[PDB]
């Protein structure tokens, strides 16, 4: 109990613990890049022990450690909410944070400003993992808006790119517009309930919740990037790529399903939010998939790529499987992560270069980096006992042998093997085929400590996945009984994307002209969706604003 | 990226060495100065071939208007040792 | 969806709706029907802290797979065989599931020609 | 301005770089491209002004539906992965005056240099205004074009900002 | 530093199928001025690269090797209770 | 930076060294170790849990119907 | 086949398919001629400024000052009576003002009756 | 409150019979102390206010006020000499005796008793601030804008003056604490139709009311920095004091009479902040910027709800603090390039590291980053309106991006960008501008450790 | 710009310093009052109403 608490709250001062040393002294410089990396790593292991003792417990701890404020019948407060997801999404963030803390250390190498850099890196960590360990609205509002500006410099590290001031004010604008759901479920739970403490919010158990839920709707369409406020996610990826790793692949993205997961018990008995929602990543599961398929950036690809695990993510939710989706949350992160630092071997090597057909004949003269590209991608494409799988196949069971849309179910395998049809495009020009990068080699990976990162991040999705399906406790009863294509639809249809992507990836050697094709550019150019409503959208608020 | 350097002497025969595979030119003939069009009997057209492999080579774009005028070798060599500010 | 496919783009009356599923009289020539019995009683449950989803008639099973577990600590490969005792007591009900329908299924399936008989 | 001339220069570079993406492969990209140069050459010949002028027309209104959903950008070049990515590092000459004296004294000898630098910025300036004024065309200068010092010792006018231009990657 | 640069005849388009854009071009009544530009992206020690088939596949005979063994070893571990 | 221990080539493979060739191995090979060393005691999972029933291979008796006329 | 691009307000032209450019005769280079010497001439005015060592400040643009000064119209154009775009114009100012008073006032009239027969919901409600 | 008022009349003579040079040091040394006596007002009571005498008292709603205008006072100086140093010894002092008049009668005003004397000292804080704007103005335009300020007095105060004088007539006295117990329902009549508007068009302009704020983007385009601050801090900040207070003897009249004030701001918000985005001067964008803030609270006091109240007092604390700093903060670069244009100077985080660290900070708080009293307040209106009415929510929502739009573009456009090549007299950030901006944020964010002591009186 | 957080830093802990050095001083050999119940005839002060030293002397001093 007092072990169990104690320990757990030494994380989130503990990693604060260097940042109160940029602000005061100067002992000791040129040393604070790897301060910050132990930190983690010493974090990391007080971010076990409560690992031990929640599985074995099950404690799942509300502590109120303060009496912030007080108006007339409210309360606020510094709480925490050590529970199940605290305890069991804290280990992950850190130990891919942990991965890209090294990998950082290395790849930023040409900045002055690289201490400036850590600065906020490991803000954001603490702003995140307060959020989710938020047990108060305003709190968890708190987090929600720190993830929200350390990304807006993080986003726009080089402040000179146009690119970067454009794309993180793009975001920005997004990100607030999904904040207005979020302070709309305050006012709701404010007028017709009386408080922002999940305690009194989930016994109440309301009757009526369309309002508030309609607002925590709103709130994971831009910050999670849903469609309808997807365009920015991809546009992350005009700046550093340590910095796409974690922000906008496993730990900012996270925040728009978190909310509704966090709100289980509200979600369950309206099925109106259930419905758009579950149509809502069915919209965008796809079209981040019908877009990615002839994307060719390597950053954005990869970007629309998680775009799509993101968009299925609220179908699992929009399925009513609280604990089955948490999974797929932490489960993608690993590879896809991994996936931005190995499209960092490549950059490297590269010499900053990004474009998709200028990659190639890197099995060999890039070894270590195919090492880990495919097992992310099979694991990313389902392969079977690996990280990506369990989520896969477990979630399309609730789906497909439960009551759904008709239409929710039809995108729902369509995208899913698009799923590996851009992998294996992407394995072929990254992998496959004879070299085709500029005349001179800088091709050069032997660098020691890019392979401690590489070897921390390649490990987990191995394993780490299937370990953690082991000890975590009964919370469902899994629909273990279905039809045995149902079953194995996933089964089936898996090995179709990578055959269906390979019969067009290979009949494309032959010296044949090309064809242009509308279809070919709607995907290809976003779907006009970004191309049109950044331009007028913009327009109409300022070119009428004079008036 | 540990350190790309460049140095002009390297860089001489990456600027010479492309034409050392061109099939419109004979090697011994041609000169660190020799002007394109008269010396090795070539013109723009033919010129414009050369500009591109460049952009291959080093990986960087030309402008269009002082592509032209790179009729000498050295001239290219400048280009490419003036634009990254390469002395050595 | 055989089922989903059969019922409108077959005759509609003859599949029980799902959401109103069961929707005839229990004893409809259905005679001694035992009863299911609970094998953990209501002070059972509220100690076990289980979801109410998580509470059926085949969770007195799934008490036994996390007693084991917890003791199992620091390892948790020692109960998986509990498992398969609630998991395929949880299959048996999946079937009843489907067995229940069918009781449903029958009755306007056969309903049908009497009826039809009762008017030709 | 600039002629049709050259005008079928700037179609013939760019629609390459689309086929080039278009091509990928390499035994690809060298065939069709002689495919392209081919179809140049049909009328390359063609000296006819007229037609040379009207077999323009098409080339563009042929490429637009032939541009690439995603054509490729060089990295350094507008538009490219390092599109003035390290401007934010890269710092102003002219600021050197206001170094702290203490901050000045670690690098000495290069601060001395700069001093006669400055001092043919200076000296050099007076001289430099009359070497434009008998190549000054009434009506304002025809066009930017700078000539060299016609002497020895003097630099071409309007020279010292580019001259003293910070390099391209400040770390 | 020094960065010998090697012979530059070695670039050529015999056995590779940068001539047979020649071959065919003999057709188009052409030939590549660059021939000898792009023959590394074939030269050089990129001769033989493993497919799709093979990148999936890579290394697993050594794992195919151990992994009969290990499942065995199971048998070897039980059998004798 | 341990005095340029690799040399870059020009249109050419690289100046690799073994030790990095040696792991890339062991996980790439140790990748399908623990898909098919748990598929052979996991080979539910990949294979189906249990059967499913056919619908179509039910009686009224075992579903204690009575026939149209009873 | 190739529709040519509708020219829209969010959509200039391609650059080689306006038709004025491709012929370029006196009519386009007297024009063009004229705006670079003169182009020139300010890059000579200023470019004696930007590489003079004497000047320490910010240089006082013409063109900047004009055009904010031309931002700060307050009276000096524009007639009172011009019905034009005083009605229209004033419209885009008053005309939603007016829509949004029934919008709220509507639902608290709506909302004070409920309460005066309790047919809403408050029973958990205190901040107001 | 004589403790306050006799120190602060005390300057007079130190800002006289000091030295030459010590002019600046002498004031700047006590009136930061004179500050820290004021801290004692603090002393607050759960049910009952704090009644000194008959001239002067303060409640909890007055005192952070009060600290605000002490606290600002010193700053005030702080910018001010850079500007003054050219100016001859006679004149600085009595630019400087203007503020320290301007601080006694801000002191005494929030402080005042009685009704006619707060109407009174409201009248003569107007003139020293015409006097800062005029005398030492920034432009010589000649915007002949004086009709804006007779349409105050015929529109405003004078209106305010017979209702003040009828009021006595009737209630029999204008003692605030008399009022708590003699107010009457001030039933529906033509007559109080038109009492009503004396008691508020007053104050209205002030705050400012969108539509009525025309002065306001062009007062602080002339007012000097020593000017600008105390009109953003204090003199906006005149008109709620008494709205709050005055709207205690309003009901049920304001029941229906505040809808086309709520409607000027909801919709008033929202065209203020996009017109922002089309500025063209640092300061003018913070002048409406100043108006988007002011807007929250007018919508806050008329509907008079306990939560109302709480988020307004911040909302004036913050904001007063949040532009003051802007100005100074932006009339740092005035300091180089000598001019209010935005798009002259650019990409200044390349020569001036630490001021872009302000420019940050400020926008940061300026947007209403959590769990700062910038959002605080703005945060504990934005419910109070949802019982009012649920359909406010769209507005506020809208408010609050745009808002969020140009705080961050103004910090965009300047500091994230690329140098001007021209310009060559950006010099090194000296210690006066960089500690200028130090006091504004830092005690900006405390508060936001202790809420307590600006919830106003309601809490 | 290094030299302005020069006299930042130092000037806060100037006295910064033992301001919580002369809070934890008190709180270990003074530390805090004991709630204690009202024995009749005993009216205390103003300032005997409360705990914290510091809270307990400011009532005294000036409030
Ligand atoms: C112009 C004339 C203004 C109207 C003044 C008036 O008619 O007041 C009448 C009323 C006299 O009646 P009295 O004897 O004082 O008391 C009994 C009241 N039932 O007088 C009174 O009782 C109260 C008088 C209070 C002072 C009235 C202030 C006059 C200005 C009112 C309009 C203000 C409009 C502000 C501008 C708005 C712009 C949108
Ligand atoms: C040092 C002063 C030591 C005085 C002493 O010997 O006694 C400790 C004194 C306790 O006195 P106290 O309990 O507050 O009042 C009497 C209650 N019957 O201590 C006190 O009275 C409390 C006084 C606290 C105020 C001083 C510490 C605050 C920091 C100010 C630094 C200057
Ligand atoms: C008290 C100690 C000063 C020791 C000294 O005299 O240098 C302080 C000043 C410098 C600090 C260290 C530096 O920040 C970096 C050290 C090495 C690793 O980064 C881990 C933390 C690390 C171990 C720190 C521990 C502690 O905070 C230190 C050691
Ligand atoms: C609909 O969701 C699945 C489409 C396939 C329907 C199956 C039709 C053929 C087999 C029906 C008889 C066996 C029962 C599955």
């Amino acid at each position: 109990m007092n072990m169990f608490s104690s320990l757990s709250l030494v994380t989130l001062l503990l990693l604060t613990m260097p940042i109160m040393m940029m602000s005061f002294n100067t002992y000791k410089p040129s040393n604070y890049p790897l301060y910050v990396k132990t930190a983690i790593s010493y974090a990391f292991i007080t971010s076990m022990i409560p690992t031990m003792m929640f599985i074995h417990s099950g404690q799942e701890l509300i502590i109120s450690n303060w009496h912030w404020l007080t108006i007339q019948t409210l309360k606020l407060s510094l709480s925490f909410k050590m529970d199940y997801f605290s305890m069991m999404f804290i280990p992950v963030a850190l130990f891919v944070t942990w991965s890209i803390m090294e990998f950082s250390m290395w790849y930023m190498y040409s900045d002055p400003n690289i201490n400036k850099f850590f600065k906020y890196l490991l803000l954001f960590l603490i702003t995140m993992l307060i959020l989710v360990t938020a047990n108060n609205l305003f709190q968890l509002f708190i987090g929600w808006e720190g993830v929200g500006i350390m990304s807006f410099l993080l986003i726009g590290w080089w402040y000179g790119r146009a690119d970067a001031n454009t794309a993180a004010l793009q975001a920005i604008l997004y990100n607030r517009i999904g904040d207005i759901g979020f302070i709309l479920a305050m006012a709701w739970f404010l007028t017709n309930l009386n408080t922002w403490d999940l305690q009194q919010i989930f016994m109440l158990n309301p009757s009526d919740s369309n309002m508030p839920l309609i607002g925590l709707a709103l709130a994971a369409t831009g910050k999670s990037a849903q469609f309808g406020l997807h365009p920015w996610l991809p546009s992350a990826m005009e700046g550093p790529t340590p910095v796409s790793a974690l922000l906008h692949s496993s730990t900012m993205v996270v925040a728009g399903i978190f909310l509704l997961i966090r709100f289980y018990p509200l979600t369950e008995n309206n099925k109106y939010i259930q419905s758009i929602t579950l149509c809502l990543g069915a919209i965008t599961t796809l079209f981040t998939a019908m877009c990615a398929l002839t994307q060719n950036d390597i950053k954005k690809i990869i970007a629309f790529s998680t775009s799509s695990q993101l968009g299925l993510m609220m179908v699992t939710i929009g399925i009513n499987q609280p604990y089955l989706a948490f999974l797929h949350i932490c489960t993608h992160a690993f590879f896809k992560a991994m996936l931005f630092m190995c499209s960092g071997s490549i950059i490297h090597s590269l010499n900053d270069e990004q474009d998709i057909r200028k990659m190639g004949g890197l099995f060999k003269a890039m070894p270590f980096t195919t090492t880990a590209l495919i097992v992310g991608s099979l694991a990313l494409t389902g392969m079977p006992f690996l990280t990506g799988f369990y989520s896969k196949d477990l979630i399309i069971e609730a789906a497909n042998t439960s009551y759904t849309n008709a239409w929710a179910l039809l995108m729902t395998l369509i995208a899913t093997s698009f799923t590996a049809i851009y992998s294996t495009r992407i394995i072929f020009f990254a992998l496959l085929g004879q070299p085709r990068f500029p005349t001179l080699v800088n091709i050069n990976e032997n660098n020691p400590l890019l392979i401690n990162s590489i070897k921390r991040l390649l490990i987990g999705s191995l394993f780490a996945g299937y370990i953690i399906s082991n000890n975590i406790p009964p919370t469902t009863i899994p629909q273990m009984t279905m039809p045995y294509y149902l079953k194995t639809t996933a089964l089936i249809v898996t090995i179709l994307g990578f055959i269906l992507a390979l019969e067009i990836s290979n009949m494309t050697k032959n010296l044949k002209y090309h064809y242009p094709s509308n279809a070919f550019k709607f995907s290809t150019l976003l779907g006009y969706f970004p191309t049109i409503m950044h331009r007028l959208a913009p327009y109409m608020n300022l070119s009428m604003s004079q008036k | 990226s540990d350190a790309p350097p460049l140095t002009l002497e390297g860089i001489k025969d990456r600027v010479l060495y492309v034409l050392k595979l061109y099939d419109k030119i004979d090697p011994e003939k041609l000169s660190v100065n020799s002007h394109f069009m008269k010396d090795l009997g070539l013109d723009s057209l033919d010129q414009v071939e050369i500009i591109m492999a460049m952009e291959d080579e080093f990986g960087f774009e030309i402008p269009d208007i002082d592509a032209e005028k790179l009729m000498c070798p050295q001239e290219i060599v400048d280009y490419i040792a003036d634009k990254k500010d390469v002395y050595e | 969806g055989a089922h989903l496919a059969r019922r409108y783009l077959g005759d509609a009356s003859v599949e029980p709706d799902p959401l109103r599923m069961p929707t005839f009289p229990p004893d409809y020539g259905f005679p001694e029907r035992k009863e299911r019995e609970m094998v953990a009683t209501q002070q059972e449950m509220n100690d076990a802290q289980l979801v109410l989803q998580q509470r059926d008639y085949c969770a007195h099973y799934l008490i036994r797979f996390l007693k084991c577990k917890r003791d199992s600590f620091p390892n948790f490969l020692a109960c998986k065989h509990e498992r398969h005792d609630w998991d395929y007591c949880e299959h048996l009900d999946y079937v009843k599931r489907m067995k229940e329908f069918e009781r449903e299924r029958r009755l306007l399936q056969r309903k049908k020609r009497r009826e039809q008989r009762e008017a030709d | 301005y600039l002629t049709h001339q050259q005008k079928v220069l700037r179609l013939y570079k760019r629609a390459l770089r689309h086929l080039e993406s278009w091509c990928i492969h390499r035994d690809k990209y060298r065939y069709f491209a002689c495919l392209l140069r081919a179809r140049f050459d049909e009328h390359k010949n063609e000296k006819d002004m007229v037609k040379a002028t009207q077999l323009l027309r098409e080339a563009e209104e042929e490429f637009w539906h032939g541009q690439h959903p995603q054509p490729y950008i060089f990295p350094e070049s507008p538009g490219g992965t390092s599109y003035e990515r390290y401007e934010c590092y890269k710092v102003p000459e002219w600021c050197l005056d206001d170094w702290h004296p203490s901050e000045k004294a670690m690098y000495p000898d290069y601060f001395a240099k700069r001093e006669q630098w400055k001092k043919l910025r200076r000296e050099s300036w007076e001289r430099e205004v009359k070497q434009l004024q008998e190549e000054t065309p009434v009506g304002g200068p025809r066009t930017e074009a700078l000539p060299p010092a016609r002497k020895q010792g003097d630099l071409p006018p309007l020279w010292w900002h580019i001259v003293t231009r910070p390099r391209e990657r400040p770390m | 530093s020094k960065m010998e640069l090697p012979d530059y005849k070695q670039w050529k388009i015999e056995g590779t199928p940068l001539e047979t854009v020649q071959e065919k071009l003999a057709a188009r009544g052409l030939r590549d001025p660059w021939g000898r530009n792009e023959a590394w992206r074939y030269m050089g020690g990129f001769a033989n690269n493993v497919s799709f088939v093979g990148a999936l596949l890579k290394g697993f005979k050594w794992g195919f090797a151990a992994f009969v063994v290990a499942i065995g070893a199971e048998y070897y571990l039980e059998s004798q209770k | 930076g341990g005095g340029a221990h690799i040399e870059p080539r020009y249109r050419q493979f690289p100046q690799l060294t073994r030790s990095q060739v040696i792991q890339a191995e062991f996980f790439s090979a140790t990748m399908w170790f623990w898909i098919l060393w748990r598929f052979w005691h996991d080979s539910d999972a990949v294979l189906g849990h249990f059967p499913y029933p056919d619908p179509s291979q039910w009686t009224d008796e075992e579903l204690g119907i009575p026939p149209d006329d009873e | 086949s190739f529709p040519k691009y509708e020219a829209s307000r969010l959509s200039s032209l391609p650059t080689t398919l306006d038709p004025a450019e491709y012929d370029i005769s006196s009519e386009t280079r007297k024009a063009q001629a004229e705006r670079l010497a003169i182009r020139s001439r300010l890059k000579r005015e200023y470019q004696l400024q930007y590489y003079d060592p004497s000047r320490r400040g910010v240089i006082e643009d013409p063109a900047l000052v004009r055009w904010t000064y031309a931002r700060s119209a307050n009276i000096y154009p524009n007639f009172r009576p011009n019905t034009k775009t005083s009605l229209l114009g004033a419209l885009f100012g008053i005309g939603p003002l007016v829509f949004w008073y029934y919008v709220f006032k509507t639902d608290r009239d709506r909302k004070e009756k409920l309460i005066q027969e309790g047919k809403l919901d408050r029973t958990f409600n205190i901040s107001y | 409150m004589l403790k306050y008022i006799i120190p602060t009349i005390m300057l007079m003579p130190l800002t006289w019979l000091s030295k030459n040079n010590m002019i600046w040091v002498n004031s700047t040394a006590h009136s930061l102390l004179i500050s820290f006596t004021s801290l004692l007002l603090m002393n607050q009571f759960g049910d009952n206010s704090l009644n000194f005498s008959l001239l002067f008292f303060s409640d909890s709603l007055s005192t952070p006020l009060l600290i605000l205008t002490m606290w600002l006072l010193p700053l005030m100086l702080m910018a001010s000499q850079h500007h003054l140093s050219k100016e001859n010894l006679t004149r600085k002092k009595l630019f400087i005796t203007m503020l320290i008049s301007l601080q006694l009668f801000l002191i005494m005003t929030f402080t005042a008793m009685e009704l006619i004397l707060f109407y009174i000292l409201f009248e003569a804080t107007l003139v020293p601030t015409l006097i800062i704007i005029t005398r030492w103005g920034n432009q010589t335009e000649r915007l002949n804008a004086g009709l804006y300020f007779l349409f105050y007095t015929l529109a405003g105060s004078l209106p305010l003056l017979v209702a003040l004088i009828y009021i006595q007539n009737t209630v029999g006295s204008l003692n605030f604490l008399m009022l708590q117990y003699w107010v009457q329902p001030v039933h529906n009549s033509w007559s109080n139709v038109f009492m009503w508007l004396a008691c508020m068009m007053a104050f209205m302009v002030k705050m400012p009311l969108y539509g009525l704020h025309l002065w306001l983007p062009k007062a602080h385009v002339e007012a000097p920095i020593a000017g600008s601050m105390v009109l953003a801090a204090v003199l906006l900040k005149l008109g709620g004091y008494g709205m709050l207070r005055i709207t205690l003897i309003l009901n049920p009249m304001t029941d229906f009479m505040a809808y086309p004030f709520i409607m000027l701001s909801l919709w008033g918000m929202i065209m203020t902040s996009s017109i922002c985005l089309r500025q063209t001067d640092l300061k003018s964008l913070i002048a409406y910027s100043s108006v988007s803030h002011m807007a929250l609270v007018i919508v806050a006091i008329l509907i008079q709800t306990p939560w109302s109240y709480m988020g307004a007092t911040a909302l004036m604390i913050a904001h007063g603090l949040t532009s003051s700093m802007l100005f100074c903060l932006a009339n740092s670069n005035y300091e180089r390039i000598h001019s209010r244009t935005m798009i002259l100077a650019r990409g200044l985080q390349t020569l001036l590291p630490l001021m872009a660290t302000w420019w940050l900070l400020a926008s940061l708080t300026n947007l209403a980053l959590p769990p700062t009293i910038n959002l605080i307040g703005e945060l504990f209106v934005v419910m109070s309106t949802f019982s009012w009415s649920n359909i406010t929510i769209i507005l506020m929502g809208v408010n609050m991006v745009i808002t969020a739009l140009y705080s961050l573009y103004m910090l965009i456009m300047t500091q994230r960008g690329k140098y001007t090549y021209h310009i060559n007299n950006i010099s090194p950030s000296f210690t006066r501008e960089n500690a200028l901006m130090s006091l504004h944020i830092l005690p900006l964010l405390l508060l936001t450790l202790n809420p307590k002591i600006i919830l106003g009186p309601l809490y | 710009d290094k030299r302005f957080l020069k006299l930042l830093r130092f000037y806060i802990l100037l006295t910064g310093i033992p301001v919580a050095i002369g809070i934890t001083l008190i709180n270990v050999f003074i530390g805090e009052a004991e709630l204690a119940e009202i024995p009749e005839g005993y009216v205390p002060e103003h300032w005997e109403y409360f705990k914290h030293p510091i809270s307990r002397w400011i009532a005294r001093t000036f409030f």
